[PDB]
């Protein structure tokens, strides 16, 4: 569509919080039961710094790096956050992905999009119908050489995990009712997989898409996690080994409990600071100066 | 080859009988697998990597190989599982005046990782003075073209090489071979094959609450304990059929020649006087 | 364009000496080169291929310094009947089959 | 092997110059060799015109390609050349040679023919 230009553009300052113990999702689709299983993959380390903002002069959302994957949480009453855009240049030069969940369905398209400066999704209240109806969508100026397309058929916390690995963009999703008013809630809830897309593109930055009438972001890291599958197979709890020595012990014993005692955990090895090379400095100095610095040269 | 094409095959059935039974393939080498067995297996996905090389380079396309192609154009992992099929394409890829359309990478700072594709066209600096996009002293274009004319030796003639890499993950199998699926049998010992995953056991109705995305479960042994029938979305528990040591209770041969047989740990139904003890 | 430049236009040497003809390509690709000999009134004769390979029937006194960009044809012992015109020939992408300007070898 | 040229020694300007090279030491249907034509004006250097393969196709000079064509005849074991709109600059000796192109840039004329002198004048 045609981009809508805003003379005044602004972005609210970022805020910081603690991840507590969220970001856990099922690594695979292998059922299990009443077992403690260890898995090393990209996870949200517990109690990690979380960068969060508010989604409302045109207050435009910021472009955030993607790194190895992003854990994106949205606390809202109505579905304000609707989608995201992923890529490196976020222009027609390189393939860019766009995910959205409009009033109709979910649209996911990988194309050489030309994203607008201020992507706009606008809805108006239909007084006669007494229902809001979306009527404005100005996100990308152009979309050429599309590489993928797929269209689907008391606050709320919607958590999502986006992981670009092996050309596969894996999205895991979870939805919960949260009664907290502000701040990232402290609690445990596994994120079920939503869908994997073999897009096979490079992603380094992404931006959030809001509707016009809070959210938190964290970066996953390579970590080892001890997941406790209960009788029904739902992950009841998780332990981050490298969070702290105690968790390292817990992962050592494959238990959500360590009894009093001393356990050989790891092996500490220091490494040389530098290299030293010494020889018989000069056995004899080669007399090169006598040739070059000779006052007189021969014919 | 430097821009080797990749295709994904998923959610379908492929008859490989016609594949390895074709005589048009000069080289047909499977690593981790045999040509015949493909029809009796299922895989989550397949990747077909297609490209063109010369005959001499055919050997380079294999695990644990080194060379210009292997290092700079296309590298296979040491644990590669799949099949490589190379066939001459002289009649298709050779021009009388010279077929320069086929290219290959000749220089690179480092060797390629497995299944890594590099299509960059940046000048390769091979000398002290850097190259600002201009060739010259120790400044070469990274790509070079094949001759591909009919008057070459077999080692220089074009060969089309396709590598089919089959992904055997825990995710649901989506690529299967031919072979119809027989009806489901329960409460009996059987050789079952669910989605290419083969085994032997007794299949029974299961009360386990499989999640929609979950196909099968594993026990502490990582062994298939329960499965989801691909046709009917139902959970079936698989249990070991029946095995036990056969011993012989025999009085001294000097005494008598009659003996009894003890099947250890088997019910008196899977097998005169029959006595069921613990 | 890959332009061929031979040197020198005329070479004045007497029998018993050794001659060195130079055939440098433009600042461009590098690969193989062919050297040919042509006497007056005769079709050119193939001397060297693949930048140093004596053709079938070429004496050992002919040799080629097959190296980068610049090439060199060397005649160890000039015989009386070795004074003729020498052409170097390449086969690039475009133009295909370029010929050198030729070096005239005469008896000083 | 041997190659022998044949054709009129005179061609009027702005007319087609036809030549035919007949070989007899081998076979033109061999899939290891090209058959080319190389001309040189009197007192000038060599100029490769075009090379033909046995099947049908050929490649020519990037300057004479418009007014040049080549043909082959395996049955008679000979290959011919047509140079349309011959100007006075085509006055030259034309040889037909045997070409061996094994790798990429290795392209040498193994055995040459004696060649025929075609002088184009009115
Ligand atoms: C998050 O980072 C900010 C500054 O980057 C720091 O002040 C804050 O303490 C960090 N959060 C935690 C939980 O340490
Ligand atoms: C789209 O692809 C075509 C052919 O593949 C190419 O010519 C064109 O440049 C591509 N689009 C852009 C914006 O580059
Ligand atoms: C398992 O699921 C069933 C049905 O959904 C439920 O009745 C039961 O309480 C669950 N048990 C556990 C341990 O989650
Ligand atoms: C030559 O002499 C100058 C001073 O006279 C000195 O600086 C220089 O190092 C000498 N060169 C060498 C090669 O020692
Ligand atoms: C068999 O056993 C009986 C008694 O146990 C003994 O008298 C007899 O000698 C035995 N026979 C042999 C061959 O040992
Ligand atoms: C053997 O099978 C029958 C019927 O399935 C069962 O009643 C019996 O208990 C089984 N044997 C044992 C030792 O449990």
């Amino acid at each position: 569509s045609q981009c809508v230009n805003f003379t005044t553009r602004t972005q609210l300052p970022p805020a910081y919080t603690n991840s507590f113990t969220r970001g856990v999702y099922y690594p695979d689709k292998v059922f299990r039961s009443s077992v403690l299983h260890s898995t090393q993959d990209l996870f949200l380390p517990f109690f990690s710094n979380v960068t969060w903002f508010h989604a409302i002069k045109r207050f435009a959302n910021p472009v955030l790096p993607f790194n190895d994957g992003v854990y994106f949480a949205s606390t809202e009453k109505s579905n304000i956050i609707r989608g995201w855009i992923f890529g490196t240049t976020l222009d027609s030069k390189t393939q860019s992905l766009l995910i959205v969940n409009n009033a109709t369905n979910v649209v996911i398209k990988v194309c050489e999009f030309q994203f607008c400066n201020d992507p706009f999704l606008g809805v108006y209240y239909h007084k006669n119908n007494k229902s809001w109806m979306e009527s404005e969508f100005r996100v990308y100026s152009s979309a050429n050489n599309c590489t993928f397309e797929y269209v689907s058929q008391f606050k709320n916390l919607r958590e999502f995990v986006f992981k670009n690995i092996d050309g596969y963009f894996k999205i895991y999703s979870k939805h919960t009712p949260i009664n907290l008013v502000r701040g990232l809630p402290q609690g445990f809830s596994a994120l079920e997989p939503l869908v994997d897309l073999p897009i096979g593109i490079n992603i380094t930055r992404f931006q959030t898409l809001h509707i016009s009438y809070a959210y938190y972001v964290g970066y996953l890291q390579p970590r080892t996690f001890l997941l406790k599958y209960n009788e029904n197979g739902t992950i009841t709890d998780a332990v981050d080994c490298a969070l702290d020595p105690l968790s390292e012990t817990k992962c050592t014993l494959k238990s959500f409990t360590v009894e009093k005692g001393i356990y050989q955990t790891s092996n500490f090895r220091v490494q040389p600071t530098e290299s030293i090379v010494r020889f018989p400095n000069i056995t004899n100095l080669c007399p090169f100066g006598e040739v070059f610095n000779a006052t007189r040269f021969a014919s | 080859v430097y821009a080797w094409n990749r295709k994904r095959i998923s959610n379908c059935v492929a008859d490989y009988s016609v594949l390895y039974n074709s005589a048009s393939f000069s080289t047909f080498k499977c690593y981790g697998v045999s040509p015949t067995k493909l029809n009796d297996l299922c895989f989550t996905n397949v990747y077909a990597d297609s490209f063109v090389i010369r005959g001499d380079e055919v050997r380079q396309i294999a695990p644990g190989q080194t060379g210009n192609i292997a290092d700079y154009n296309y590298k296979l992992p040491d644990d590669f599982t799949g099949c490589v099929i190379a066939w001459n394409s002289n009649n298709l890829d050779s021009k009388v005046g010279g077929n320069y359309n086929y290219l290959y990478r000749l220089f690179r700072k480092s060797n390629l990782k497995p299944f890594e594709r590099d299509i960059s066209t940046e000048i390769y600096q091979a000398g002290s003075t850097p190259c600002n996009g201009v060739k010259g002293f120790n400044c070469y274009f990274p790509l070079q073209s094949y001759g591909f004319q009919p008057t070459y030796g077999v080692g220089y003639q074009p060969y089309r090489v396709v590598v089919l890499s089959f992904e055997l993950l825990h995710a649901p199998a989506t690529v299967c071979g031919p072979k119809k699926s027989t009806n489901l049998v329960k409460n009996k010992c059987v050789n079952f094959n669910f989605n290419g995953l083969t085994g032997t056991g007794v299949l029974t109705e299961s009360n386990k609450k499989f999640l929609p995305f979950q196909q099968f479960g594993r026990d502490i042994a990582d062994t298939t304990d329960a499965v989801r029938d691909p046709q009917t979305l139902e959970i079936l528990d698989i249990t070991p059929c029946s095995f036990g040591g056969v011993s012989v209770i025999t009085p001294g041969t000097n005494t008598s020649n009659q003996v009894a047989v003890l099947y250890q740990g088997v019910n008196c139904t899977e097998v005169s006087n029959v006595f069921q003890t613990r | 364009e890959i332009v061929m430049t031979q040197s020198p236009a005329t070479l004045s040497l007497s029998p018993g000496e050794r001659a060195t003809l130079s055939c440098r390509t433009s600042q461009s690709v590098t690969s193989y080169l062919a050297w040919y000999q042509q006497r007056p009134g005769q079709a050119p004769r193939l001397l060297i291929y693949d930048a140093s390979d004596r053709a079938t029937g070429i004496p050992a006194r002919f040799s080629g310094s097959g190296s980068g960009t610049d090439f060199t044809l060397t005649i160890s012992n000039l015989e009386p009947e070795d004074f003729a015109v020498y052409y170097c020939q390449l086969r690039s992408n475009w133009p295909p089959i370029t010929f050198g300007q030729g070096t005239r070898l005469e008896t000083k | 092997v041997q190659l022998v040229e044949s054709g009129p020694g005179l061609v009027k300007p702005s007319e087609t110059l036809s030549l035919t090279c007949t070989v007899s030491g081998g076979s033109i249907s061999s899939s290891s060799h090209y058959w080319g034509w190389i001309r040189q004006p009197p007192g000038k250097g060599l100029e490769w015109i075009g090379s033909i393969y046995y099947s049908e196709s050929a490649y020519y000079n990037p300057s004479l390609k418009s007014r040049v064509t080549m043909s082959i005849d395996t049955s008679k074991n000979q290959f011919s050349l047509k140079l349309n709109s011959v100007t006075a600059a085509d006055t030259a000796v034309y040889y037909c040679a045997r070409v061996t192109e094994p790798r990429w840039t290795s392209c040498y004329f193994d055995y040459w023919g004696q060649g025929t002198l075609v002088t184009v004048s009115s």
